[PDB]
């Protein structure tokens, strides 16, 4: 979902979904 | 009004199981991560990990021994911090915090712990009822400072709180410092009471501290002297 | 590893400006976002800044965030008595395959309401009668200092000891200065074995030391 966490510039986890 | 409201104080004994909760309302609860934060009295904040209400995925702090877990009910929109078997060092304040912020220009941040709960305070005792031992803190060269000397009473190994102290049956009331109690790893308390007195009188005056501990119905008198 | 290092305490005159460092690693702050929290005595932490330097609406612009390289700073301008609180930094560590949150060690900010004062130490060794009961305790008494924030450290001979130490939160007195107490727990064996034990107290960059031997 929007379970997406963005940890810094150009950096994420749980990108899908 | 987006809201995270927690469950409230729990006093427990070592070995007992426990749950605490955190209920989000006024938003889609299953949208955003919830995290748990621990704070031992007097120490700082520690991340315990997090739960995703959507699909109940969890991520645990590397130092969560596996006694403590997290769960989430989509029905009641609530998150849970769980223990199988509490121990002494679980004693802390526990906050829950939801991972989301929105500034007034509609912008959407997904990594920001803006909303917090009021905390759930949790106490765990690992000790029976014990009256205290008292030991004298003798005045000495290293203790005396000009015409002045410090002597004390070490009141130790007691449970629960409090204890009371007085000197020379109350007659002496100055300058008397009775410090706050300390919690040992044994589950038992200790505290120190000190008085400063004139050093001219150290070999002619008597000093007795009086210790009273009601939960165990014990009274103790100790004479504090120099050393011969 | 995983520890964001903050100075224990920091201070400022009213209307002045104080800054707090926050020091970490390439695994965290260097490339990852940073956040700051204010925690008033008795109360729930409040988010002051997010993503290095942005402040939520409702937060004054005298709180200011910066980051460069392996470290970060919280600028507090226009220092008021209500800013007197605990400050924690935080960010994400990725040493492992996922997003771990981590808080800094914490920084106690006192707003000067009087003049500074270094502490006085008195250290009592274990008494004969505690030794006879086959127990030993060193009592270290720390008194008349300001601001109300110290670090205490014990040493056997000349080396640190962290086993069986507890310290009290400083509180206020009949000279309007702070006092606290620290305890070291030992076996008559340990006590008898070593040359000395020392109680050692750091306060706004000054260290005082008092020392005892079993003779």
């Amino acid at each position: 979902k929007r379970k997406r966490i963005h940890i810094g510039p150009g950096r994420a986890f749980y990108t899908t979904k | 009004q987006v809201q995270l409201v927690q469950s409230g104080a729990e006093v427990k004994k070592a070995g007992e199981s426990l749950e605490i909760s955190c209920k989000g309302s006024g938003y889609t609860f299953t949208d955003h991560w919830i995290a748990w934060v621990r704070q031992v009295p007097g120490k700082g904040l520690e991340w315990m990990g997090m739960i995703y209400p959507g699909d109940s995925d969890t991520r645990y702090s590397p130092s969560l021994q596996g006694r403590v877990t997290m769960s989430a009910d989509k029905t009641l929109s609530t998150a849970y911090l769980q223990w199988s078997r509490l121990e002494a060092s679980d004693t802390a304040m526990y906050y829950c915090a939801r991972l989301h912020y929105s500034d007034r220009s509609g912008s959407y941040f997904n990594d920001v712990f803006h909303m917090w709960g009021q905390g759930t305070t949790v106490t765990v005792s690992s000790a029976s009822t014990k009256g205290p031992s008292v030991f004298p803190l003798a005045p000495s060269s290293k203790s005396t400072s000009g015409g002045t000397a410090a002597l004390g009473c070490l009141v130790k190994d007691y449970f629960p709180e409090p204890v009371t102290v007085s000197w020379n049956s109350g007659a002496l009331t100055s300058g008397v410092h009775t410090f706050p109690a300390v919690l040992q790893s044994s589950g038992l308390y200790s505290l120190s009471s000190v008085v400063t007195v004139p050093s001219s009188s150290l070999g002619t005056q008597t000093y007795i501290c009086n210790v009273n501990h009601k939960p165990s119905n014990t009274k103790v008198d100790k004479k504090v002297e120099p050393k011969s | 590893q995983s520890v964001l290092t903050q100075p224990p305490s920091a201070s400022g005159t009213p209307g002045q400006r104080v800054t707090i460092s926050c020091s970490g690693n390439s695994s965290n702050i260097e490339n990852n976002y940073v956040y700051w929290y204010q925690q008033l005595p008795g109360s729930t932490p409040k988010l002051l800044i997010f993503r290095d330097d942005q402040r939520p609406s409702g937060v004054p612009d005298r709180f200011s965030g910066s980051k460069s390289g392996t470290s970060a700073s919280l600028a507090i301008s226009g220092l008021r008595s209500e800013d007197e609180a605990d400050y924690y930094c935080a960010s994400w560590d990725d040493s492992r395959g996922g997003p771990d949150y981590v808080f800094g060690t914490g920084t106690k900010v006192t707003v000067l309401g009087q003049p500074k004062a270094n502490p006085t130490v008195t250290l009592f060794p274990p008494s004969s009668e505690e030794l006879q009961a086959n127990k030993a305790t060193l009592v270290c008494l720390i008194s008349d200092f300001y601001p109300g924030a110290v670090t205490v450290a014990w040493k056997a001979d000349g080396s640190p000891v962290k086993a069986g130490v507890e310290t009290t939160k400083p509180s206020k007195q009949s000279n309007n200065k702070y006092a606290a107490s620290s305890y070291l727990s030992l076996t008559p064996e340990q006590w008898k074995s070593h040359r000395s034990y020392s109680c050692q107290v750091t306060h706004e960059g000054s260290t005082v030391e008092k020392t005892v031997a079993p003779t």
